[PDB]
RNA sequence: AGUUACUAAGGGCUUAUGGUGGAUGCCUUGGCACUAAUAGGCGAUGAAGGACGUGUUAACCUGCGAUAAGCUUC
RNA sequence: GCGAAACAGUACCGUGAGGGAAAGGUGAAAAGAACCCAGAGAUGGGAGUGAAAUAGAUUCUGAAACCAUAUGCCUACAACG
RNA sequence: AGGGGUGAAAUUCCAAUCGAAAUCCGUGAUAGCUGGUUCUCGUCGAAAUAGCUUUAAGGCUAGCGUGAGAUCACAAAUAAG
RNA sequence: UUCUCGCAGUCAGACAGUGGGGGAUAAGCUUCAUUGUCAAGAGGGGAAGAGCCCAGAUCAUUAAAUAAGGUCCCCAAAAUA
RNA sequence: UUGUGGUAGACGAGCGUUGUAUUGGAGUUGAAGUCAAAGCGUGAGCAUUGGUGGAUCCAAUACAAGUGAGAAUGCCGGCAUGAGUAACGCUUGGGAGUGAGAAUCUCCCAAACCGAUUGACUAAGGUUUCCUGGACCAGGGUCGUCCUUCCAGGGUUAGUC
RNA sequence: CGAUGACGUUGAUAGGUUACAGGUGUAAGCAUAGUGAUAUGUUGAGCUGAGUAAUACUAAUUGCUCGAGGACU
């Protein structure tokens, strides 16, 4: 078609995915779409799992996904991390977090859900 | 009983808000509150504040129970419109309709008011036929 | 395309038929007791199990 | 689309300045016929 | 074996009810045609008409004019 | 009825010749719904004044077409100005 | 600046428009041609022919059809010779 | 059915048959004269058949005789040699 | 007795509506008018009753109709239809706070762009739309607690520009 | 989209965990030499948008509704 809007695109997809990854990891807690959290929750058990060798590889491996924050920095993002976020889940092979349904949402009415993890 | 409480013509499509309205109709005020605390209808919003302010009217206003009361009947009157432009090709510059609602709904308590309005029209006829035929008398 | 007649109350009104509605999904919240809709969190915090959300 | 009206003021002001036509008997019997009509404008300086 | 129910989503048929809709029922310090007494100009002493202003009174209409919502004589 | 009963030559339009509409009515005096309630208020409802709130400011009355609701009648095997 | 202007010509352009711009007036110009003209009832009841016309979907005259006036059966057909 | 007076309306007819023409004796054709229809007349038949046949509608009738035509059913009516 | 089919057209008999002077009447103990009804007329019309409405109307005889409404691609107004239909007119996400209400409110921070201009001096034009506080009916292609929204207050200061 | 089908907690329906096929190819780092363009053991090294097995690690909940008395002869 003529000039428009590009709006959601591949890139801007995994872009996306790599804000709301950071943000669950920065804070814990992510109330967002449900259709595109379960590729979330995928890649956040998949960066995990891969966070938990704790190498130098390993911090190569995060300098991919990191993106500061307003206070939370990527620096303070890979150091919590190493430090007590990835080593907390060794206990658990798969299964790290869980997507509860929230309401849906009040401008479109689309499935919104929060994203949390516990262990 | 009727227990009313109009909203009085605010902007709103009767065509979207009667189905919703439509709806709650034969349904108890208890069992439908719950249902409509959860759709994301921009036709909830109000229809929950005019539920809380029907119960309230009903319960002080006219001293009613509300543990029988159910939705005898709801109506999206017809509301007047307003007229816009809209920037088209050449300049055509079509009109587009507005529309508002005189809403309101209707609560009842007694299992009565479906054939004692039946029983008032045959009151009224009996008083024509009564004033027709007493002229009738004599004549 | 176009049309060289109108619509009629009872066609729309049977077209209208399967625009119809339906009803949500509703199961119950014992610790802020109330019916919510089933397969999700309520209004009051907790989608199962132990508080996962705040009051509001 | 660079439009019929370019609205350069002075032009204007040289049209329906009143001195403007008050050079022209034509324009004097038409501000007259106008003062009959009643209209709130006369002149772009007598609104 | 026969066999009609309930169904009704919705429709239409009669009745009543409610919402625009302003329509007729009624009227207007409003316009229209006139009759009759009068007259047929004003102005460089700066007419009118506008701008500007003038509120115990925000805005507007109106009156007014630096004496500025009004002054003097009778 | 002059377009001109409302602040009409208004608004608006074409820079400009010029075109040029729309709408009045509460009540009897606002004497404008105090009281109480839901809600953020708007709004609405009981209460009261008011003869009358079929007199609530959308303000003498408020038709039908149009939009709905329900008493009953039937229709989801039916080629139908 | 319009029975005007501009134009390396294309009837280019001249207020989104040009075989000669728009605007008010003559003007309710004309219109053999289109379109339409709203309460009821009762009776009788044609033509689409002939002739003419710068005349052919137009107009005119006899004609018919009707209302009414007169003739009075000598009139007309009606059927037989 | 002739005259007197006014008002019209029609000349823009069609269809089938009869005597024709032109055509091409072809036409659901054309200029004609006659018959009949419609226009200005629906009715029954022809499965329907605007102009063919039978035929001429104050109205209601749930009466009969009839015309064209039909009488195994739709759809009204039959059999006998 | 002919009849009562008959367009064009000829012709006849009428009905109602208003006001004009009436003879008369009713009406807050309900008039005009509106809706309905299960009346009378071949018909123009008239009732009668029931409901609103709370203040004018009509019966009978002549006068005049801006008088009697089916079409004029008739005029205006309202209401639909299509119909939730094409589209929503150059672009994101998360977190904190406020509000009762969070994607259209603010704030923190990220990607994306222009960056010979998505920067700036300005001219010209709009000519206070500019700023602060309140509110967000109405205009915002949804949105709202928000606007370049409305209201109140306020704002642009030249000797060389 | 409605809808077909399976699984719906005692769950193998889908997803994460390791495991495999296959493929990108020799990775990063460590050490070697040429200062450096470079190749070497590591190094057939990883993992995958979607392929396959188990594992309940998570989700499909400690949810609700219609739905049976055989009418008539």
């Amino acid at each position: 078609s003529y000039i428009n809007k590009p709006g959601k695109t591949s890139a801007w997809r995994v872009m996306t995915v790599r804000q709301q990854v950071s943000a669950v990891l920065a804070y814990g807690k992510i109330e967002t779409t449900l259709k595109k959290a379960k590729n979330t929750q995928k890649r956040l058990d998949k960066l995990i799992t891969l966070a938990k060798v704790d190498n130098f590889n390993n911090r190569r491996q995060v300098k991919k996904w990191l993106l500061n924050t307003n206070l939370f920095d990527v620096d303070q993002l890979m150091d919590h991390l190493f430090s007590k976020v990835a080593p907390k889940y060794e206990k658990t092979p798969g299964g790290y977090s869980r997507v509860l349904k929230l309401g849906p949402r009040r401008g479109d009415a689309t499935e919104m859900a929060i994203l949390q993890l516990t262990d | 009983m009727i227990a009313f409480a109009k909203q009085f013509r605010v902007r709103i499509s009767p065509q979207k808000a009667r189905l919703v309205c439509q709806l709650i109709v034969g349904k108890k005020t208890a069992d439908a509150q719950n249902i409509l605390s959860n759709t994301p209808k921009k036709a909830a919003t109000l229809i929950a504040k005019l539920l809380n302010s029907a119960i309230a009217n009903a319960t002080n206003n006219h001293g009613m129970n509300g543990d029988a009361l159910y939705v005898f009947e709801c109506v999206a009157n017809q509301g007047p419109s307003m007229k816009r432009t809209i920037p088209r090709a050449k300049g055509s510059s079509n009109m587009i309709t507005k529309r508002s609602s005189n809403l309101v709904v209707k609560l009842s308590d007694n299992p009565n008011e479906r054939q004692e309005l039946i029983k008032q029209q045959k009151a009224l006829v009996k008083k024509r036929v009564e004033g027709q035929q007493k002229a009738k008398m004599a004549r | 395309a176009v049309q060289q007649r109108r619509s009629s109350k009872h066609r729309r009104d049977k077209r209208r038929s399967h625009d119809a509605l339906t009803a949500q999904a509703l199961s119950v919240c014992q610790k802020c007791g109330k019916k919510k809709l089933f397969h999700r969190v309520c209004s009051c915090g907790m989608y199962g199990d132990l508080r996962v959300k705040k009051a509001y | 689309m660079k439009r019929t009206y370019q609205p350069s003021k002075l032009k204007r002001a040289k049209t329906h300045g009143f001195l403007a036509r008050m050079a022209t008997a034509s324009g004097r019997k038409v501000l007259k016929l106008r003062r009959k009509k009643q209209r709130a404008q006369l002149t772009v300086s007598s609104e």
